[PDB]
């Protein structure tokens, strides 16, 4: 168990380190620019450097913070995103949880609280405005995430995530749903908080945003949760929307297709991230609230619909 | 010692493209200028920024200063 | 000559009394809110000797021009436009004083 | 209430001033002319009177005010 | 048909430009009324205001009058010519027609020097 | 420099000749080593008729006319 | 012989500084709009693995380019107090370098070696974007040749 | 399994705090330490009541998460025997959630 | 080709909008000078400066809507020194105009914040860098000095180094300020030749 | 009509003028980037660059700068101190040359002022130090700068002298 905990914990930490270096290297050749090739062989030794520099790097004891409390945000953060991990499916999961997505959804709502932590304790009014905008965020996201997280798991109709494993092996589930994989792209923007629906963490609106006083290793820790939780819903974009061939003989095959469809789906992570211009989160609550709530609602009432449309309900 | 200058003050308003941009040399006959004022055309526009800027909020705030296009040289002079 | 607010001496020397009333009033927010380095009987003690810097004057446009100066120092001292250090260059901290005597200013340079 | 003990407050904020000496200090004792008070340590005593009792004295009131005793009967009659 | 867009914006359009333009040029033609006749402010916004006035009577299309009024649009010259009534009575407030109150001093306006 | 397939494929992604029109130079650059080149002289580079005075924009200015007051 | 150890490890202790190097999005110039041309994918920053991180616990060392007034003074300086103590300065421009333009002028300091220590100078109103990547590179090679485990190990 | 990976996360998540701390070199002072509004002495506190603008939505938002709850047991509804009962009054339910926001967006409560 | 060519029609015609406009306001129009650049310099008298805005903006026939510029020209041989400049500028005209009144440091110019609110930050400006008082302004602050700079400085009596020069110390932790000492002085330079340079702009003694 | 309102209602709901944007910028992910590796690779100049200030020299010895007072009176930063003497030798040259690259403007006016064509500012920017003394060019480091950079200069002075 403890070997299998290593080898999914420290590879995930390698490659969020070299997903961050290929989110650099791919935002740069879309922004025209060769990307972080010289200090490593084609660049593969730059945010290794980084985490190793942040370290030494002098952490910040403000006066104005409750220091208990502002370094136990980003300690829960990373403990937060590296347990958020262990209910994916994959072949087969580690923790075989009987209704894991409710955690997945539990922790995610958890979240969107140690960034308001860090945004009250850092004790700054542009922490403070990063804060307010991430209570903001919850506020456009965490309806609609649940209700796409509700009703197209409806038709799997078990919050057992290895349940969805056997439901789409000939055809994928964004033929049923095509509606439902895009609203559910732009509200995991929002939970992931990247440049489209990145309203509490940017340079233009404040300096960082809830990022103002935490230098250092703290920062490495959000730096380190954030690109955590940019594979991971990544991967849950990957495991519920996309249906990848399974053998039950041969899980290598399921693994690879795995890897081929969210490194396409990294790709279009970091691709919507470096293409669109940024939100402000009046017209972020407007259209989620106005447009794309009654939209999950409705598609919701079609998913409340299908079931006795046709086939019966689905198994337990 | 540079031009020798005919006194009389002169102000050429020309397009810069931030908008107005014109320059007030006053000369006394030397070769020195004796003053001018250098148009900015963006201080007049950060002037009216508090009137456009009623009403909104932060995001909007510097979108306006993005649209409005203030670099602060010619206004700090 | 054309006044400005005051016909006389003694009305803008009431202006004088309501702008040193309202700065020995702000005074202590900008020590305690300004989390300076200082008490405030010093501080009070160094606006009542920048009231007494131009105290020779008798001119009542000049005081005024003093009134309005005031004020502004008192606008950017009530919000906080000035900081820490804008705020105490007045009580010279740095720099040494001009010696007054002779002997010093002959010792010191050719003035 | 308490008309004598507003006298007695008053020799309290002027033996808490520090120019004034308590010695020289009186009921009928003037401020400009032998206790070394120019034109703002008035306003500066009085100011000081403000803060300690809490209501409003102007400072055209200011210039009128010599000597307390016709404003503390101002304010002891409620 | 009126125009939707005024061509600028915030001066919205107006629905009687020619009754708010003959209304409003008969009030400013009222408010000098009170001017001094030794007033050539009197003499000649009178003379500005009757000429421009019987162009309005003159011709009853729109687009002809913003051609013969010459200050662009119809709502622009509503909006100077309500500057110019409001003017007319600050300077029957401020009475600038009597003569210069101070000279100057002699080398005030000399240059060079 | 790209090949024909990416090329292509930048081509659907725009509808535009990307290929006919980089926004990287390639050999649309002059070459740099060049002959001298003789600057022509201006209109008043003659020997005869060089009179300043017939020329001189800087004495023409007057000083300013007042016109109706003191 | 341990120092062969302590000076290994201080040379891969300041690699990861001499190539993640974080700077700060700053301002202030005429002179600025070069860091924006070193941003720029001609002459580019992450190439070398520099990223424009707006806050100063995020940055590592400042660009302070150009035009360094009296106003400017505090909010310069307690910008730079509060970056944490791995901090360096580059000082783009002439301005951040001597007072460059408005040296006899009133209210611009005579250059930002009066109020922050500088590391490295970089001359040019126009500094060129190559002549700031060799000002990082050679603020990359001092603080790679500077030796903090090996005086630490002679202490 | 679930308890120890939590424990073994926030283990490795405290010795980073811990490496993140011990390992520099220990210097701070009071400019250092100041907190950070681009470099300035403090014009306000920042605990102070902020008067925020989406408060009706954000109420919404806390009945929403609680129509999602009731809401959240549908897969284990879904098998049941009255399906038609569950159908007409689960259409009931999430209709006048959306009715909820339909009345909202008319009477402008999500501004 | 050397010298610039000149269109007298507009010289004639500006000359009579000057003409016009000294005559219609007689009691604050000291004179109006037409220069040989076809634009108008009208000089008048500051106790009524707002009543020559208000008929330049609002008039039909000045029409001079948009204010662009306002600073003083401080020359120290006046007795009222400061010579206060409103460079203003027709959209629908296509002219411009100068409107020139003087100011002594102790005499105050009433403000043309009524008129134009364009000069809600010009008439700051001036305010710091010559250091006359504007009645009822909304807001006179101090804009382009430092927070606590005592001294006017585009005046002719202000030196071009200024008085004080900003420090960082370690005694204190602050960026303290220090009466300057120049690093090296600005070489002052006799550009001014000293052979008559133009025979039209000759000062009678 | 009713095709526009499928269109409107199809840029509504798919985004699909957001997939337009999408792959606008997926085409220039597989195009050349266009950077260099700087100390490998270096970029376009020319030789009009006004970079390092220089003193040249005559081609058979003899330093160039006649001590003639006139490049800091065109000189705006007031960065050049040249109090000369004579020689000892009949000639004029200069004894006391001060530039100050802290200050210096990099503007080209020194290099046009000067009727010899002494001082010019060779195509360099790798000239950046690391303490303010070594930015302070009095006369023996403007001297060897030129004695390092004239073979570099005087190319570049015989291709641009045409247009000067
Ligand atoms: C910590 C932050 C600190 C921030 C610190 C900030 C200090 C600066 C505050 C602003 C400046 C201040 O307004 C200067 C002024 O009022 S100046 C003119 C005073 N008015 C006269 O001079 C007229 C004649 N009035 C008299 O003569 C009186 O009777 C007098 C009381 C002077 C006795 O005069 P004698 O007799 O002694
Ligand atoms: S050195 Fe020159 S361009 Fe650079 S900041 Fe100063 S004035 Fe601006
Ligand atoms: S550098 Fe040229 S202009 Fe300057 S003194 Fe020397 S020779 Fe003369
Ligand atoms: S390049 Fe310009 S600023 Fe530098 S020394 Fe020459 S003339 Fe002076």
């Amino acid at each position: 168990f403890f070997i299998n905990i290593l080898t999914l914990l420290v590879p995930i930490l390698i490659a969020m380190a070299f997903l961050t270096l290929v989110e650099r290297k791919i935002l740069g050749y879309m922004q025209l620019r060769k990307g972080p090739n010289i200090v490593g062989p084609y660049g593969i030794l730059q945010p290794f450097a980084d985490a190793m520099k942040l370290f030494m790097k002098e952490p910040m004891r403000p006066l104005t913070t409750s220091m208990s409390l502002f370094i136990i945000a980003p300690t829960l953060s990373l403990t937060l995103a590296l347990s958020l991990w262990v209910p994916l499916p994959m072949p087969h999961p580690l923790i075989n949880l009987n209704l894991g997505i409710l955690f997945i959804l539990a922790t995610s709502s958890l979240s969107v609280y140690s960034i308001l932590w860090s945004g009250w304790a850092s004790n700054s009014k542009y922490s403070l405005f990063g804060a307010l905008r991430a209570v903001a965020q919850t506020i456009s996201y965490e309806v609609t995430m649940a209700i796409i997280l509700l009703s197209v798991l409806l038709m799997n109709g078990s919050y057992s995530l290895q349940t969805l494993i056997t439901t789409q092996e000939h055809m994928w589930l964004l033929l049923p749903a095509w509606p439902m994989a895009m609203m559910w792209f732009i509200s995991t923007l929002a939970e992931t908080n990247r440049a489209p629906f990145d309203l509490t963490e940017g340079e233009s609106e404040l300096v960082s945003g809830f990022n103002v006083e935490y230098a250092a290793g703290p920062f490495a820790l959000f730096f380190m949760a954030e690109y955590t939780n940019i594979i991971l819903m990544n991967a849950l974009t990957t495991i519920i929307f996309l249906g990848p061939l399974y053998y039950i003989n041969l899980p290598e095959l399921y693994s690879t297709n795995f890897m081929m469809e969210a490194l396409l789906l990294s790709s279009t992570f970091l691709w919507i991230r470096a293409s669109y211009p940024r939100f402000r989160y009046d017209q972020l609550m407007h259209l989620l609230w106005k447009n794309f709530l009654p939209l999950t609602l409705a598609l919701c009432m079609w998913h409340i619909s299908l079931p006795i449309f046709t086939a019966g309900v689905p198994p337990y | 010692e540079g031009y020798q200058v005919p006194p009389g003050a002169t102000y050429t308003a020309i397009e810069a493209p931030k908008g107005e941009f014109g320059v007030y040399l006053v000369s006394d006959g030397s070769s020195r200028p004796y003053r001018c004022k250098i148009k900015a055309p963006g201080f007049a526009h950060l002037a009216g920024l508090d009137k456009m800027s009623k009403g909104h909020m932060l995001a909007d705030v510097v979108a306006i200063i993005g649209t409005q296009d203030i670099v602060f040289g010619e206004i700090d002079r | 000559v054309k006044p400005i607010f005051s016909r006389d001496l003694n009305e803008a020397k009431r202006r004088v009394r309501e702008l040193y009333r309202a700065w020995y009033r702000e005074v202590p927010n900008t020590v305690h809110l300004m989390q300076l380095d200082i008490t405030v009987k010093q501080g009070r003690d160094k606006v009542r000797e920048m009231f007494m810097k131009n105290a020779h004057v008798t001119d009542p446009r000049v005081v005024d021009l003093l009134v309005i100066k005031g004020k502004m120092e008192l606008q950017e001292t009530i919000k906080v436009w000035k900081q820490r250090t804008h705020v105490m260059r007045f009580f010279h901290e740095t720099e040494t004083p001009r010696p007054k005597d002779f002997l010093s200013k002959f010792y010191m340079g050719h003035d | 209430l308490t008309l004598d003990g507003i006298k007695d407050r008053v020799l309290y904020v002027l033996k808490l001033y520090d120019k004034i000496d308590p010695e020289k200090l009186s009921v009928n004792s003037h401020f400009m002319k032998d206790l070394g008070l120019d034109s703002l340590d008035q306003v500066e005593i009085i100011m000081a009177m403000e803060d300690e009792f809490g209501f409003e004295i102007p400072d055209i009131d200011a210039e009128k005010l010599m000597c307390p005793q016709e404003i503390v009967d101002y304010i002891a009659d409620k | 048909l009126l125009k939707k867009t005024t061509g600028l914006v915030g001066l919205a359009v107006c629905d009687t430009p020619h009754e708010r333009l003959t209304i409003l040029y008969t009030k400013t033609l009222d408010i000098l009324k009170h001017f001094p006749k030794h007033a050539a402010y009197r003499k000649y916004t009178e003379q500005i205001t009757n000429e421009k006035l019987d162009m309005v009577k003159a011709e009853p299309d729109v687009k002809k009058l913003e051609a013969l009024l010459q200050g662009g649009e119809v709502e622009e010259v509503i909006l100077q010519a309500e500057k110019e009534l409001s003017l007319a009575r600050k300077m029957l407030k401020w009475k600038p027609w009597e003569p210069l109150v101070e000279e100057p001093p002699a080398n005030q306006w000399k240059w060079p020097i | 420099s790209a090949t024909r397939v990416i090329q292509k494929l930048r081509n659907w992604a725009s509808g535009q000749d990307l290929q006919a029109k980089l926004q990287l130079r390639y050999q649309e650059i002059a070459k740099r080593t060049q002959p001298p080149p003789k600057l022509p002289v201006g209109p008043s580079h003659k020997l005869s008729n060089n009179y300043y005075c017939t020329r001189d924009g800087r004495r023409e200015v007057v000083p300013p006319s007042i016109i109706m007051s003191s | 012989r341990a120092e062969y150890v302590v000076t290994k490890l201080d040379d891969l202790i300041n690699w990861a500084r001499r190539s993640s190097l974080w700077p700060m999005t700053f301002g202030l110039a005429c002179c600025a709009v070069e860091m924006m041309h070193m941003a720029a994918p001609r002459y580019d920053m992450d190439r070398f693995g520099v990223v424009f991180r707006a806050s100063p616990r995020q940055a590592d060392v400042m660009i302070v380019a150009g035009t360094l007034t009296n106003k400017m003074a505090p909010a310069l300086r307690k910008v730079y107090d509060q970056m944490p103590e791995p901090r360096y300065v580059v000082s783009m421009g002439s301005c951040a370098n001597g007072g460059g333009y408005y040296h006899y002028s009133y209210s611009v300091v005579r250059g930002c070696d009066r109020i922050v220590p500088v590391d490295i100078y970089v001359p040019g109103c126009p500094p060129t974007a190559e002549a700031l990547l060799y000002g990082i590179l050679q603020l990359q090679r001092k603080i790679k040749r500077e030796q903090k485990l090996k005086i630490w190990y002679r202490r | 399994n679930l308890y120890t990976v939590i424990f073994i996360n926030i283990l490795l998540s405290l010795t980073l705090i811990l490496v993140a701390f011990w390992l520099p070199q220990m210097n701070l002072y009071s400019e250092k330490a100041n907190p950070y509004e681009c470099g300035f002495d403090p014009t306000s506190s920042a605990r102070l009541p902020f008067s925020m603008k989406f408060f009706l939505v954000a109420i919404t938002f806390l009945l929403f998460d609680l129509e999602i709850a009731l809401l959240l047991p549908l897969p284990w509804a879904i098998q049941t025997i009255k399906t038609s009962t569950m159908m007409i009054m689960a259409f009931i339910l999430v209709t006048i959630l959306s009715l909820g926001l339909a009345y909202e967006w008319t009477q402008k409560g999500l501004e | 080709p050397t010298v610039r060519p000149r269109s007298d029609v507009t010289h004639k015609q500006l000359s009579a909008f000057g003409e016009y406009v000294a005559e219609i306001l007689p009691k604050y129009v000291q004179q109006v000078q037409v220069s040989c650049l076809d634009e108008l310099e009208i000089c008048i008298h500051p106790d009524g400066v707002i009543p020559t805005l208000t008929f330049l903006r609002d008039h039909t026939n000045a029409q001079f809507k948009s204010l662009a510029d306002l600073t003083a020209v401080d020359v120290p041989t006046r007795q009222n020194r400061f010579e206060i400049v409103y460079n203003l500028l027709s959209l629908r005209f296509n002219s411009r105009i100068r409107v020139k009144t003087y100011a002594d440091e102790l005499t105050p110019i009433d403000s043309i914040v009524s008129v134009h609110i364009a000069a809600n930050w010009y008439e700051r400006e001036v305010w710091d860098m010559f250091g006359v008082f504007f009645f009822n302004h909304p807001d006179l602050r101090r804009i382009l000095t430092d927070y606590g700079f005592e001294g006017h400085p585009f005046r002719k009596d202000f030196p071009l180094t200024g008085y004080v020069e900003l420090r960082y110390d370690d005694e204190v932790k602050r960026v303290v300020a220090e009466p300057v000492e120049l690093a090296q002085e600005f070489r002052k330079f006799d550009l001014n030749s000293p052979w008559e340079a133009f025979p039209a702009y000759r000062q009678p003694p | 009509d009713m095709k526009s309102a499928t269109d409107n209602a199809a840029r509504i709901l798919m985004w699909t003028e957001l997939i337009r944007g999408l792959g606008m910028t997926l085409s220039y992910l597989f195009r050349e980037p266009a950077t260099i590796n700087y100390p490998f690779e270096k970029g376009p100049l020319s030789p009009r660059f006004r970079g390092e200030h220089a003193l040249r020299r005559y081609p058979s010895g003899e330093e160039r700068c006649i001590a003639c007072k006139l490049c800091e009176a065109i000189c705006p930063a007031q960065a050049i101190t040249i109090e000369a003497e004579p020689r000892a030798d009949g000639s004029r040259r200069t004894t006391r040359y001060d530039i100050d690259m802290t200050k210096c403007i990099y503007c080209g006016f020194c290099q046009e002022a000067c009727p010899v064509d002494a001082i010019v500012e060779g195509p360099n920017f790798e000239f950046s130090t690391e303490t303010h003394e070594e930015l302070l060019y009095n006369k023996e480091k403007l001297l060897n700068n030129g004695d390092k950079w004239e073979a570099e200069i005087a190319a570049n002075i015989q291709a641009d002298y045409l247009y000067r």
